[PDB]
This record gives structure tokens, C-alpha cells and sequence, in this order.
């Protein structure tokens, strides 16, 4: 659910401009998959 | 009345029912005289300002030229700095310096003492400045060529009437060297030592 | 783009003008060949684009061997430390990176090799000429007539100024061609000058 | 006339770095992404409250 509002971020691009945006908008994506290891901790298949 | 200092050159205007002279010299003035009324002193009197805005230097006109081709409304004028100002006459303004040659990336080292265009084309003038002469077009403020350099300056450079293409230059160092860009732009096409003593200037017959 | 639009219109002419209109006519037709893109479109699946790279690839090196031939034959041609510098700043954009960068190197120390030949001219003519100055002969270096305390400096501003014309054009160029010793000996002359 | 063109181009390359490139731009572009982190990690402990 995360990953699915992170990808509505990108879903809903109309595929103008964007990158100049996401590029900046990259990092803190990833810092909240960072985060979300660490919250659950049990997640089953987190290499996978 | 008359302009100080010597004069440095004197043409005659053929653009009239009485023939008129034209005087630029070494006072920074340019002078236009009639023949058949002296009277009081020229009948038009011009100061070669330079760079115009509102620093005004007087620099000496060394070399004047006027072709028939070229007609009696545009006067091509060398001052001493280096550059060429290019005077135009008008019935609405006394005089008019309407273009001025190599302000910045033409001057040149020394003086410019003759300045010339090829019968053939009026569009193409040569200047004959130190060293080496350079050749400008009509609506470019840089030197279209610069033809190499040469041995202690050269006093007077003509183009030569019958062919577009050669113009012979006279060195200081009495050796006259003929440029012919017909065969080859890169070389002198001949040298010749006309007398040990320094050639102070050069005519050709039309 | 470029090449096309350079007019250098320096020593021969129109023969070198054909050989370079051919050249942009050449890099057109490589455009053409893959420009027409049947298929392709820059897909990461398709390799068949990568193919039609390497086939480009060559056209390219085959296009800048012939710049750098045509850009040698130039700088030869002119003789003069002003005329070849000129032909340099239309083909300031117009270098194809390495490949005609290589050529540039051996240009350079050349032009640098010419001016040795002007700053020693400069200082035989000078050295000659001084000696008249300082007694007033007769032909002196002073053009035609002028006060002679006050034209020895107006002299020796048009020898400077014919000296120090090359220099500013000398630290335009790039590469270091500074740290070569030929070009640091040269300087030196210069200073002494 | 070429030459003239070209040599215009230099004068314009020179306007087009120290206006386009400035002192400490990157530091300007950190701080930015820093708030923006800030306020992603703000959402992300609400997301995870959800549930």
C-alpha cells in the first residue's frame, strides 16, 4: 500500500516534465523504503 | 583659414562642372576646397572624432580615397591611430562619418599612409598600414584579408588597374613586392629592389 | 550543422569548399540511412539499432578523417600566425572531440614555432632601427614626418603592439598548450622584447 | 561574417554559465530535498498508523 502511493506518484504522471521533479522527488522515496524494513521487522521474503 | 600642420594628401572630385579638391592632413581635419572660388578657406571643414559617444580624440587623417565608382557621396579617410572613418557629404548636414573601419580588431601598429580600392571591383579597398596592408569589404568593419608581413613598413600600396587581382606594395627597405591572389594567396608573387634607399611612395598609370 | 554554415574563404578556395559541402552532403545521407529508422525508435530490447550505431560510428570517423586532412591542409596554406588562428575560431565548435583534437596538438606547435620567427624578426628589425631613431638618420623607422623624441615612443608602441597581438590570442587556446617548454621559451623571448 | 557570429556565441557562453551556474547551488538543492524528506517521513509514520 506504500509502494502503491509511491506508484501513484508516478502513475499519474502524464509523461511531461516529471523527471526534473522526480529526480529530486527520488530520495525521499527511497528513504521511506528504508524506513518501512526497519517498521515491520517479521516481513517474511524481504530479500525477495 | 588654412588647415594646420602639412598637408597630408590632395585629391581632385571629377563628380563636378569645376574640378574640386578635397585635402585631409595631419591637424585631424578633412577639408573640401573649390578651385574656381578659394575665397575664405575651405568650403567645408570636418574634425575626425573618434569613437564618438562622449570621448572625442583628434587623430590626423593620413590617407583619403575616392573612386568614381564609388561616387562623390562616400570619401574613405585613414587617421593616424589606425583606423579608417569613412565620411559621407549630404545637402541636409555638412558632413556625416558614417562608417569607421576596424574599430576594434582592425587597428592598425602604425599609421596608415595610403589607402586604395581595386578599379575593377569598388566594393574591395586595400589600407597599406605598417607591416602588412589589409583588405576590407564595404560593410565590414574587420579586414576581410591580411596578407602576411613585411620587412620595416610599407609606404604605399596600390591595386593595380588593368587587373583586379594583383596589387603592388613598395617596403621602406627599397624592395617593391607584387601580391597576385590569381595563383597563389599565400606568397609574394615576385620581389624587386628598386634603389638601397627606402621607397616613399608608389604610382600606376591608368 | 555547423561545418556546413564555415565560410573560411581563405588561400585556394571553392575546391576545399566542394570536398567540405561533401562532406556535410555525406554526414546528411548517414542521417538519411538512419534517419529513414524502419523500426528502431530507440527500443532497449531491439539490438538491431545498436548495429545500425556501429555502421554510424564509422561514418562519423570517416566524416572527421576527412575534417582533420582538409583543417591541415588549411593551416598550412594560410603562413600566418593571424590567418591560421582565424581558421581555428571558425572550427572552434566544429572540433569532433579526440579525432580532430589530435590534429590540434600538432597545429599548435607550429603556430607557436611562427611566432618564435615574428619575435625574432621583430627583434632584428628593431635593434637595426634603433640605432637610426637615437641619431636622427635619414629613412628612419618613424613614418613620415613627426616630432622625434615623441615618435620614438609612438614607434615603439606600433612594434609593441605588433608583439603583443598573439599573445592574447595565445592564452585563448586550451589544453595546456602553456606547460609545453617550447611555448614557455617563446614567452620568455617575449618578455626580454 | 561567420567569425563575427561565432565569436557573438563566446560572449553569450560566458552570461550563460555564471547565470545558469551559481555559489552554492547544490547547498540551495539539498535543502530543499531535505524538507521534502522531512515531510515524507512525516506521511510514512501516518501510513503506518493505519493499519
Amino acid at each position: 500500500l506504500f509502494t502503491l502511493k509511491d506508484l501513484f506518484s508516478k502513475l499519474q504522471e502524464s509523461q511531461p516534465s516529471d523527471f526534473p521533479t522526480l529526480y529530486e522527488l527520488f530520495i525521499p522515496i527511497m528513504h521511506t523504503i528504508l524506513l518501512i524494513y526497519n517498521k515491520s521487522k517479521t516481513y517474511n521474503q524481504p530479500p525477495r | 583659414n588654412s588647415h594646420y600642420e602639412p598637408v597630408t594628401h590632395f585629391h581632385w572630385l571629377m563628380s563636378k562642372t569645376g574640378s574640386e579638391c578635397v585635402t585631409t592632413s595631419t591637424d585631424g581635419k578633412v577639408m573640401w576646397w573649390d578651385t574656381r572660388k578659394f575665397e575664405a578657406g575651405p568650403v567645408e571643414k570636418l574634425n575626425i572624432i573618434e569613437g564618438l559617444g562622449e570621448n572625442e580624440e583628434i587623430i590626423g587623417g593620413t590617407a583619403l580615397e575616392y573612386n568614381v565608382e564609388a561616387g562623390p557621396s562616400k570619401f574613405l579617410i585613414g587617421t593616424e591611430s589606425g583606423s579608417i572613418l569613412t565620411a559621407n557629404k549630404k545637402l541636409k548636414k555638412p558632413v556625416e562619418i558614417t562608417t569607421r573601419y576596424g574599430l576594434d580588431q582592425g587597428r592598425h601598429l602604425g599609421p596608415v599612409y595610403s589607402i586604395n580600392r581595386s578599379n575593377q571591383n569598388p566594393k574591395y579597398f586595400l589600407s597599406v598600414g605598417d607591416w602588412s596592408c589589409k583588405i576590407w569589404v564595404e560593410d565590414l568593419k574587420t579586414p576581410i584579408i591580411r596578407t602576411k608581413y613585411h620587412g620595416s613598413y610599407l609606404s604605399d600600396g596600390c591595386w593595380s588597374p588593368t587587373r583586379s587581382g594583383a596589387f603592388f606594395l613598395v617596403r621602406r627597405d627599397g624592395w617593391m613586392d607584387v601580391w597576385d591572389y590569381y595563383y597563389r594567396q599565400n606568397e609574394i608573387a615576385f620581389s624587386h629592389k628598386v634603389s638601397d634607399s627606402p621607397l616613399t611612395c608608389i604610382k600606376i598609370n591608368q | 550543422n555547423k561545418l556546413e554554415k564555415i565560410e573560411l574563404g581563405g588561400t585556394k578556395g571553392k575546391t576545399l569548399t566542394e570536398s567540405i559541402a561533401q562532406i556535410f552532403k555525406e554526414f546528411e545521407e548517414a542521417v538519411q540511412a538512419f534517419t529513414s529508422v524502419s523500426y528502431d525508435i530507440m527500443n532497449i530490447a531491439e539490438k538491431k539499432f545498436d548495429d545500425d550505431f556501429y555502421e554510424f560510428r564509422s561514418k562519423i570517423k570517416e566524416l572527421e578523417r576527412r575534417l582533420a586532412s582538409v583543417i591541415t591542409q588549411g593551416f598550412d596554406d594560410y603562413d600566418t600566425i593571424y590567418g591560421r588562428f582565424k581558421l581555428l575560431d571558425n572550427f572552434e565548435g566544429l572540433l569532433t572531440r579526440p579525432i580532430i583534437a589530435d590534429e590540434l596538438e600538432k597545429k599548435h606547435i607550429v603556430l607557436l614555432e611562427m611566432y618564435k620567427q615574428d619575435l625574432k624578426q621583430v627583434q632584428s628589425i628593431f635593434l637595426e632601427g634603433k640605432q637610426f631613431v637615437d641619431s636622427m638618420h635619414e629613412n628612419a623607422p618613424l613614418f613620415l614626418n613627426m616630432p622625434p623624441i615623441a615618435g620614438a615612443l609612438t614607434w615603439c608602441k606600433s612594434l609593441r603592439d605588433r608583439i603583443q597581438e598573439p599573445i592574447e590570442k595565445l592564452a585563448q587556446l586550451g589544453q595546456g598548450i602553456t606547460e609545453r617548454e617550447e611555448y614557455k621559451d617563446v614567452q620568455k623571448l617575449y618578455t626580454s622584447i | 561574417k561567420n567569425l563575427e557570429t561565432i565569436k557573438k556565441q563566446q560572449e553569450l557562453a560566458k552570461r550563460q554559465v555564471q547565470k545558469d551556474m551559481g555559489s552554492q547551488k547544490e547547498k540551495w538543492e539539498k535543502k530543499k530535498l531535505e524538507m521534502i524528506e522531512t515531510a515524507e517521513a512525516s506521511f510514512h509514520e501516518n501510513l503506518a498508523k493505519n493499519p
